[PDB]
């Protein structure tokens, strides 16, 4: 519970979004979908629900967004 | 020769009496250049007041246990190494402390001469037993860094008197890192972050600019031969 | 030099290793080595000897001229930057200077790689043996920026790019200045004939020769990816000129362009008792450990290949070298001491720069060495750098403060390698591809990208990664309308398009269906 | 991080960069902008750092032996022709810088990024999938530095100095702010025992309970009798691991980090590793490791030990000479004489150096090297082989350093050489091994989370010798750590100790040799009774990830893999009596053995007859039926020799006991033998042990399971015997699973149904008797294949990977299947009105 | 000077990488003052190429000769 | 030495070479000399061995 | 106890190349990081002059040779890298060198314009026969460290042009030593000696002093906050 400031692609910590979803490859679909959506947003859709940056990769949004438990999903 | 990109100076508070400063865009090599400097100046070149030795009563030998207090005679010395305390006078001043009767003891409790101040004048000293009680000297005095314990008296004139480590720097610790910077499209260049942590006495950035104006000082000293074709900024 | 202190495995590495290292711009010869460099480079050729017995009549760079002593003139000409078959350069220069009288037998020039008749396939250079922050981690290796600043490990590479004119039905190659529609600064460097002018600069993608298949084309052979330099020589043949040409071609131009390489870092060095190690970090002079004398070293190395590898003869290699660079005089006062017994009357003392010799199995033992790393020459302020142990106390040009330990320091002779950077460096995001396969054109000359094979297949199914192994073998490397929807989704900035049926199955099924087999997929 | 070079990256996101300008202005149309990345003006560089801001790349080295064989990386840019690579990472890879490449693959679509972000990230991929050990640990400079810092020198300057009646015990320190302050003046080495008072660092467990008895909390100060080194060590650690104040050999990093790994999260792991890295770099540049010819000391007994011996070879060819010795006994007796003296040699030389000695710290540091090549260094090469494979009763008694003579280094030119040649059909082999084993496999994906079973396996973890102690087993972190439980723990007293499926790692080992229970039933993969595949909990915690594993996860390429890397540290055949590789490939075939035993179909005892080179053994059983016989034992496989635990009893005899599936001779039983006898579950368990003791006997660490993915699928099918009421025709191969499923739907009529044995397949057969036809028809005959398939109207489920490589479409694992890829993402109601 | 005092065990009338084994591709102790033990590639043509001594010279036959001093009481 | 122009080299050596190195490409030039009879190759043989040379 | 002294540097003179500065008293572990950060700013960054490119009659680039001359042009230029000048502006000017027939080229034989300063003008810089005639022209400069070639097709455009690798530094060796003399041992000191050696284009004392230079107004960073 105790670290320092994850850098770059460290963050968010990994550990935590381990919580909000069930495997690694869940998370990873989870993220991806979200990320698809924010680009067809930027690009023409609900966007980020998070405070984006100067380039902010749609991914790093996704995750932000996941760390802040803004979404939910639901297995098929 | 105009250097490029006229480094600047920012400031990171992370505690009171601790913080951590950045220089940057240094050209590159005057990271480690004039790193490690600063921090020997911090560390040993900012005058200040320390204690010196101690003299307690009971214990003149056998410097294990004092009576009816709890604590040992070294943690009573760590203690006391820990305080902090001015001076004005650039003189061994000596201060007394007493606490008779059982309670518990704190800095609070010492009543000093004219100048000597105290900053942490709630730092545990000792804790006294059931009808227990603490008589003791404190020398105090100047100078600069840390200097070992004093025993050049070759016979003893004061008995008891335990000489003690002397912090009179008020910098405790200090580190320094160079990290990579790019600045149109070249990287390599040095940005220098040093960490600084202190006593209550002053604050970082006060020790800082102390140090930059000693070393200011010593490169003037050598600029003094000739004061021409240097940089500018 | 020190054989029988190392082992076979890394003398063989060795030996293969001098056989592979660059001629440098200039040659310098090993402070310590055997006695076998000398007939080497005189019986390999690269060197220029003496016919008969005479006197030097004239020197010049591209003749020398001697009046010998039976009255006959010989002239001999020297090789000046000529291209090998692997890109060095062959030069020659003279070490002789008129009015010299020199035997039959005698040197009258040097080679590639030689220095007054022996080989010098590397230099002597300042060497610490201690790990560094870091940077010589796992055979890595140091170095500082002065050999770079008086290029001292540089080499000059030479290159050979040719061009043929030939006839066709629909017409005639035709070389020429004119072309189609480019730039007209392009014609900048190219002479009146279209072939690039001598003494030019050049850069990858720019013009060398024009030529023209007919439609008309722009058939002008340009500079590869990464090679660059200057234009040194054409060498241009012609069917009218009658000297000679294969069949159906009518018109040859040869280019020949240099480049001198200065030692970045990725290079790869080396010595001659199979320490090898690119090159990590170069440093700068003011940051490298610097000795009591302001001397810093010149490469740092680390402590930890040397004894699991048993090629400890580089230690020896480098004390000798100090105790070479710096002379020695052995005090027989009392008389020979128990370690000089066996040592001539020409090894008790010697001056600086003295190269020595210590043959292979009839070599320098380990007292003789222990002995004159004591006696060692003092410098030029009376202080003795180096104990008689091979250590010296160093400082760092960092923190400015001293090492606790001293430290191992010497002379070594090291080589740089073929092995360079730009020659083996390569990457592709798309280009041309074969069309006969529907991938990439693999190879370094076609600008093919890299293989993905069954292992890594293995790895990236043993992840779970599902999307990228598809993207690899799909979008990447056979696909032709995926890898052109990516390209324009990835410049347009519009999402990845998604799978849609596999591409490799759309077909496969049109050749089941041919045998009339009813495969059908269901769900 | 990865150091990425400039004109490298460039041409790996020149679409990224094009739209990036074309979106910047800085260039008007796509062909603009891909002129200037073709010629680079001084304007590509500026946004370069916008796009490869977390867009990881893929580094790949080869041979890819493995997983971690590729590794993501975040890219920091360099200027430079070559690409800067992680030194933790290397033990992984497999890398060297002398001359070593390497390939950088760029994922585009944010399913890939994702991906490599979260699986195939190095911060991640720190422990093994083979064992669970540590692979991103602290190398050789950063052990030496770490060694140096954490270890106590008896008469530094610095040190606590006793009391005596005059002054205070003088070696005191109120902080370590404050020992930094003296270690800069002169007065304290980092590495003297001195008293220091520390409040950020939580002590040991005994004195926080000791000193504190309701909980330490940061900021309060107790008193360490240490160094400055350990405390400075122990700044690295996360805040509230206690001090360990240990000298920091390998080993004890090793044991560091795993606790670490199952108590604290992964990132914090990985900072930790990143900061001993930093530290250990520094102390080693500061620790006087430095090779001289005088650092390398030659021990003065030597001439002795070699004259000594010398003694006895010349008595041996007086021998020789007068008779009464052979030309080869002769030289057995010189070789089994001057492998002694190198022993001597060796431990004189152990005994001689000190240890400030730098060639003696690489060492003892656990750093790299050993004490053989001390020895070959300062000490004597010894015996070298010949070019046959012998010895050369002549030795080598010169070392490197005294310089071997010109014969000496002839004859050691042999063995070079031989190594030279044979390390490419090592590799060979190895990846042979390697290349069946995944073929085997490719359909063991996990695909539920439990089966429902109390089906398992029985392990021991412990032994009691004096009898009054139990002992822990040695192999018991490969036979029962991250393994799952089947059946609660119980005592003799019918107390619960833990909880049926539970994970079980040391905490719970600790907890079960309480009670003094050494026997407990786990669950298996041999055991997981599911349609396809296996159970999550049947195969485990996945020693990645340390925690349980995931649905998805292709666990048999990861078996496969952790048993092929370490191949190649493994005996081989001449270019059975040895048994590395050649045994392994003699067991995953189901080949019959060379020195075969013969096992006991019966229980009971034993009546032993031999005579002229044979033995013939008489199992008289206890329930009072057919004795049976084995009667042509050569000789030479002498008899199964027992060394009860108490006794000494040697071999075995006449009137011994025998239970079934017993070996009676030594050597090595017949699986098929086992199987018809005992039976299928017995024949994969003595499978395991056979494999898990060649590799153990060679110094490789791999968790049994994924022996028994392998096993388990070579042990997956039967030949029908009398098809029933069932759609199955006789001597015919069906999977066991579909034979269950069959002969159980067939309830109408259930008065017969199909019978069927279990055949022990290899790992190229089971590969063959595959039910599907796209990975058969890519491999053998296709045309028949296709035929064949065709008259029965096959169907390919598509469960395995091969096939759907084959056809193009994605694979059933990981981010592959339904459970995954049909994820629906909404942002939930409450941030969705906060536009 | 080392490809043209190579001497190599492949070509047309020699050998290939199938017979090719472990055996032509030691050192012999025949070797002494012919063939070098130590020089020759480290991959695949480990033991096939070598290269000859510094005193040794050929016979009119084809077969290596290296000098010895002869030694008489 | 044995050659004109000798940068002195010191050497350690405790032995006396009774043989210089021979030619060092002589295994190439001889051979080819025995291919196109040439007399140095002619006497060569004559000096020792064979009477006519072949 | 305190002190009150304050740091005094005091110069000394072994040759004119060469010079040796005391710095005394100083605080004890105070004069090795000192002397190392004077020994960098030295070794790194001291102003001076070098050639930056140089052009010739005949020749066309560093590849080929010059009639009667027994040096290639490569060796003539690393030759001349062994050069030292002192130009007296903040632009580029040109040197001229002109020689006939037999002899040997040394830098005295060069015809620098005023505010130039050729140092060492018996350097070797080629040999020359009764046919040789060296015609050569070159450029000076001002800056600071290590500078490599920047190529003609870079900078202006030309033919014969050949751009070199300059080395604008002075300084030539530098170290430094520290006698821990203290004040009969009452309290330790560091006494700090400075062995500087330079290239002959400028003295000792102006070196220091531009070091001195650039760390006063590189501290002055931390002495400006407050
Ligand atoms: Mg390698
Ligand atoms: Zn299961």
């Amino acid at each position: 519970s105790a670290y320092d400031t994850p850098l770059g692609i460290t963050n968010p910590p990994i550990d935590e979004l381990l919580s909000r979803a069930s495997s690694k490859y869940a998370l990873v679909i989870y993220a991806a979908k979200r990320a698809r959506q924010i680009n067809d947003y930027y690009n023409q859709y609900v966007g980020p629900l998070v405070e984006p940056g100067l380039q902010e990769k749609p991914l790093s949004i996704a995750l932000r967004e996941i760390h802040g438990d803004l979404l939910e999903h639901t297995e098929g | 020769m105009l250097i490029s990109q006229r480094p600047t100076l920012s400031e990171e508070t992370v505690a009171e009496n601790r913080s951590r400063f950045v220089i940057e865009p240094l050209e590159p090599g005057f990271g480690y250049t004039l790193g490690n400097s600063l921090r020997r100046t911090l560390l040993s070149s900012i005058p200040g007041a320390a204690v010196t030795s101690i003299r307690i009563d009971g214990v003149l030998h056998e410097f294990t246990t004092v009576p009816g207090v709890k604590e040992d005679v070294t943690d009573i010395i760590l203690n006391l190494k820990g305080l902090v305390v001015s001076s004005d006078d650039d003189e061994p001043v000596t201060m007394y402390l007493r606490k008779q009767g059982p309670g518990v003891v704190t800095a609070g409790d010492i009543v000093p001469p004219a100048g000597v101040t105290v900053h942490n004048p709630d730092m545990h000293i000792a804790t006294l037993n059931d009808k227990g009680k603490l008589e003791v000297e404190l020398v105090v005095e100047r100078g600069r860094g840390y200097v070992p314990a004093v025993q050049n008296k070759a016979s003893g004139a004061e008995i008891g008197r335990i000489p003690v480590d002397s912090i009179y720097s008020p910098v405790l610790k200090v580190t320094y890192k160079v990290e990579a910077t790019r600045v149109e499209q070249r990287t390599d260049f040095d940005k220098l972050i040093i960490d600084v942590e202190t006593k209550n006495s002053i604050s970082p950035r006060d020790a800082l600019a102390s140090a930059g104006g000693t070393l200011v000082e010593l490169f003037g000293l050598a600029r003094e031969l000739n004061a021409d074709s240097e940089h500018i900024e | 030099p020190f054989l029988e202190h190392d082992d076979a495995n890394r003398a063989l590495m060795g030996a293969n290793m001098q056989r592979q290292a660059v001629p440098l711009v200039r040659s310098e010869a090993p402070l310590v080595g055997t006695g076998m460099e000398l007939r080497a480079a005189i019986d390999a050729g690269d060197v220029v000897v003496a016919d008969k017995t005479g006197v030097i009549e004239e020197v010049s760079a591209d003749y020398i001229t001697v009046m010998a002593d039976d009255g006959t003139r010989q002239s001999y000409r020297l090789r000046k930057f000529a291209r090998s078959n692997h890109g060095t350069c062959a030069n020659q220069r003279p070490i002789v200077d008129a009015g010299q009288r020199v035997e039959a037998g005698q040197v009258i020039a040097d080679g590639p790689c030689t220095q007054n008749g022996e080989m010098a396939l590397g230099k002597n250079l300042l060497v610490a043996i201690m790990p560094w922050e870091g940077h010589n981690y796992e055979d890595a290796i140091i170095l500082s920026n002065r050999l770079v600043e008086e290029d001292v490990l540089t080499s000059i590479h030479i290159e050979e790019h040719e061009i043929d004119a030939r006839d066709t039905k629909l017409g005639a190659e035709e070389i020429t200045r004119d072309i189609p529609n480019v730039s007209d600064e392009v014609l900048a460097d190219l002479d009146e004939r279209g072939i690039v002018r001598i003494g030019a600069e050049v850069r990858d993608g720019d013009i060398l020769v024009g030529k023209v298949t007919p439609k008309v084309r722009d058939t002008s052979l340009k500079v590869p990816h990464g090679e660059s330099g200057k234009v040194i020589g054409i060498r241009v043949f012609s069917r009218e000129d009658d000297d000679e040409l294969p069949a159906g071609v009518n018109e040859l131009v040869r280019v020949y362009v240099a480049q001198k390489r200065k030692i970045s870092d990725g290079d790869k060095l080396a010595g001659r008792h199979g320490n090898k190690g690119v090159i990590g970090k170069i440093l700068p002079v003011e940051d490298m450990p610097f000795l009591p004398d302001g001397t810093p070293v010149d490469i740092i190395l680390n402590t930890h290949g040397v004894p699991r590898r048993m090629n400890i003869g580089q230690i020896l290699e480098t004390h000798l070298g100090w105790v070479a660079k710096a002379g020695w005089n052995i005090d027989v006062a009392a008389g020979v001491p128990d370690w000089a017994s066996k040592l001539p009357e020409e090894l008790y003392s010697a001056p600086a720069d003295s190269t020595v010799a210590t043959p292979v199995f009839d070599g320098a033992q380990e007292g003789e060495l222990a002995g004159l790393l004591g006696s060692t020459l003092p410098n030029r302020d009376g202080e003795v750098m180096v104990d008689a142990d091979g250590k010296s106390t160093l400082f760092d040009g960092r923190s400015g403060e001293p090492f606790p330990y001293p430290v191992t320091v010497g002379y070594m002779y090291i080589l740089k390698l073929h092995h360079l950077v730009d020659d083996k460096i390569h990457a592709r995001s798309t280009g041309p591809y074969s069309m006969i396969t529907q991938q990439p054109l693999g190879g370094k000359a076609q600008f093919g990208g890299q293989r993905f094979g069954e292992m890594e297949c293995w790895a990236m199914q043993a992840y779970g990664a599902a999307y990228t192994l598809q993207e690899l073998l799909t979008i990447k490397s056979d696909d032709t309308v995926g890898r052109v929807k990516v390209y324009e989704a990835i410049v347009k900035g519009e999402n990845i398009p998604e799978p849609g049926i596999p591409e490799s199955f759309k077909v496969l099924l049109k050749e089941l269906q041919s045998l009339c087999l009813n495969v059908e997929v269901l769900s | 991080q990865c150091g990425l070079p400039k004109l490298m990256a460039l041409e790996l996101f020149k679409p990224f960069v094009m739209k990036r300008l074309v979106d910047l202005n800085h260039a008007q149309n796509i062909k603009s902008a891909k002129r200037m990345v073709e010629r680079q003006r001084p304007q590509v560089w500026d946004v370069l750092e916008e796009v490869i801001a977390e867009h990881p790349v893929l580094l790949n080295r080869a041979p890819t032996l493995h997983r971690l064989g590729i590794q993501a990386f975040e890219p920091q840019l360099v200027e430079g022709k070559a690409i800067q690579l992680h030194p933790l990472v290397c033990e992984a890879f497999n890398a060297d810088f002398d001359g070593d490449q390497m390939a950088v693959h760029l994922p585009l679509s944010a399913e890939a990024q994702a991906e490599a972000r979260i699986l195939m990230l190095s911060s991640n991929n720190i422990l093994s999938p083979a064992s669970g050990k540590p692979l991103a640990m602290p190398r050789l400079d950063m052990v030496t530095g770490l060694y140096y810092l954490t270890t106590l020198v008896e008469g530094a300057t610095g040190e606590y100095q006793a009391a005596t009646k005059d002054a205070p015990e003088q070696g005191v320190y109120s902080s370590p702010a404050e020992a930094i302050m003296a270690m800069d003046r002169g007065a304290l080495s980092v590495r003297a025992k001195i008293k220091v008072r520390l409040t950020e660092l939580r002590p040991p467990t005994d004195l926080e309970a000791q000193l504190f008895e309701n909980g330490w909390k940061p900021g309060d100060a107790w008193t360490a009798e240490t160094t400055l080194g350990r405390v400075m060590f122990n700044e690295l650690l996360p805040k509230s691991y206690p001090f360990v104040n240990e000298q920091m050999h390998k080993k004890v990093q090793a044991r560091i980090i795993n606790d670490l790994a199952e108590r604290f999260p992964m990132i914090v792991v990985a900072q930790t590793v990143d900061k001993l890295k930093d530290a250990g770099f520094y102390w080693a540049t500061r620790s006087g490791v430095t090779v001289s010819m005088a650092d390398v000391l030659v021990p003065p007994q030597k001439q002795e030990i070699l004259e000594r011996h010398e003694a006895e070879a010349d008595a041996i060819e007086r021998k020789y000479q007068r008779g009464a010795l052979n030309h080869t006994e002769r030289n057995e007796s010189l070789v089994k004489i001057w492998q002694d003296a190198t022993e001597e040699v060796g431990k004189a030389l152990e005994e001689f150096y000190p240890a400030d000695n730098p060639i003696i710290t690489i060492v003892k540091s656990g750093a790299t090297g050993n004490l053989t090549q001390t020895r070959t260094l300062a000490g004597m090469k010894g015996l070298v082989t010949n070019p046959k494979g012998e010895f050369i009763p002549r030795p080598i008694k010169s070392s490197f350093r005294e310089g071997l003579t010109v014969l000496e280094y002839f004859i050691n030119t042999h063995g070079a050489r031989k190594g030279l040649a044979d390390t490419a059909l090592r590799t060979a082999d190895s990846g042979y091994l390697t290349r069946r084993l995944v073929d085997v496999s490719q359909d063991v994906i996990v695909r539920e989370h439990d089966c429902e079973t109390e089906r398992g396996i029985n392990v021991t973890l412990a032994e009691r010798g004096p009898d009054g102690t139990l002992i822990r087993d040695a192999h018991v972190e490969t036979s029962a750590f991250a393994r799952t439980l089947a059946t609660d723990a119980v005592d003799a007293n019918g107390n619960v100790i833990i909880e049926r499926g539970h994970d079980l790692g040391d905490p719970a080992i600790d907890a079960l040799l309480a009670a003094g229970i050494t026997t407990v039933k786990v669950r298996s993969v041999l055991t997981c009774t599911s349609a396809t595949g296996v159970c999550a909990m049947c195969y485990g915690r996945s020693m990645a990830t340390g925690k349980l594993v995931d649905i998805g996860e292709a666990v048999g390429i990861v078996a496969a893999q952790s048993i092929g890397e370490p191949g190649t540290q493994l005996t081989m055949r001449t270019f059975d009596i040895v048994g590395g590789l050649p045994r392994v490939q003699e067991l995953f075939e189901a080949r019959v053995p060379r020195n075969k035993a013969p096992i006991a179909d019966v229980a009971g005892r034993v009546r032993l007859e031999e005579s002229d080179k044979f033995f013939k053994i008489t199992i008289v059983p206890d329930d009072g039926g057919e004795e049976v016989v084995y009667d042509k034992l050569s000789k030479r496989q002498r008899l199964r020799v027992i060394t009860h635990e108490d006794g000494t009893e040697g071999v075995l005899s006449d009137g011994d006991h025998v239970e079934v599936g017993d070996q009676l001779m030594e050597g090595a039983a017949d699986p098929h033998e086992v199987l018809r006898v005992q039976g299928p579950r017995e024949v994969q368990i003595h499978l395991v042990k056979e494999v898990q003791e060649v590799y153990r006997a060679q110094g490789v660490s791999i968790h049994d399971k994924h022996i028994e993915v392998i096993v388990r699928q070579m042990l997956r099918r039967v030949t029908i015997i009398d098809s029933g009421s069932t759609e199955f025709l006789p001597g015919s191969l069906t999977e066991r699973a579909e034979f269950e499923a069959e002969n159980r739907r067939v309830v109408a009529e259930g008065g017969e149904p199909a019978a069927g044995r279990p055949v022990l397949m290899g790992i190229t057969k089971a590969s063959l008797a595959t039910d599907s036809w796209l990975s058969a028809a890519s491999f053998q005959e296709t045309t028949r294949v296709l035929t064949d398939a065709a008259i029965n109207c096959r169907s390919d489920k598509l469960n395995g990977l091969k096939e759907n490589v084959i056809i193009g479409k994605l694979i059933p694992a990981g981010t592959g299947i339904s459970r995954y890829r049909n994820i629906q993402v909404q942002p939930t109601e409450e941030a969705r009105a906060a536009a | 000077l080392t490809h043209k005092r190579r001497l190599s065990a492949l070509g047309p009338g020699g050998l290939s990488r199938e017979r090719a084994g472990l055996e032509v591709r030691d050192v012999h102790p025949s070797h002494y003052g012919r063939m070098c033990p130590i020089e020759t590639p480290e991959g695949p043509n480990i033991g096939l190429i070598g290269s000859l001594s510094v005193y040794a010279r050929v016979n009119p036959f084809g077969f290596i000769e290296t000098p010895y001093r002869k030694v008489e009481n | 030495n044995s050659v004109p122009g000798a940068p002195n080299r010191v050497s350690f050596a405790k032995l006396r070479e009774p043989l210089e190195v021979p030619g060092l490409l002589d295994v190439q030039t001889d051979s080819f000399e025995w291919l196109v009879g040439s007399d140095r190759w002619r006497q060569a043989a004559i000096d020792r061995g064979e009477e006519n040379p072949v």
